[PDB]
């Protein structure tokens, strides 16, 4: 489950970052 | 092998340690109002110059990322980084580094 637990907070990472498509 | 996600979390502190020193050392070099080096809780975004879209490499101490990949910002011509108007954040596009997740 370790790559899922750091997958998931890149995920917030990348969804509170990632912005060109808002 | 598996990374964990406190190593995840180290190598982004030691990143924006990196980026904290970097801003510091490029505002002591002689310039006009370029875009500034920022921390974005991902990457350090380098100098950039009035008007460029800068390109930054994936970044290889995020595990799950495209390596083969850039993400990608855009410097005004008064040298401060693009925002995404009507929402509080600045314009990045990392639309490559995630595509394979
Ligand atoms: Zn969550």
């Amino acid at each position: 489950y370790q790559d899922l637990r750091r997958r998931f907070f890149l995920h917030h990472l990348i969804a509170e970052x990632h912005t060109a498509e808002i | 092998d598996v990374m964990t996600k406190e190593e995840q979390i180290f190598l982004l502190h030691r990143a924006q340690a990196q980026c904290e020193k970097r801003l510091k050392e490029v505002l002591q070099r002689p310039a006009g109002r370029p875009c500034l080096p920022e921390w974005d809780h991902i990457l350090c975004w380098p100098l950039g110059a009035p008007g460029e879209v800068v390109a930054v490499p994936c970044p290889d101490y995020i595990y799950d990322f495209n390596h083969k990949g850039h993400a990608y910002r855009r410097c005004d011509r008064n040298g401060s980084w693009e925002l995404v108007p009507g929402h509080n954040r600045t314009w990045a596009n990392y639309s490559e580094c995630v595509k394979f997740l």
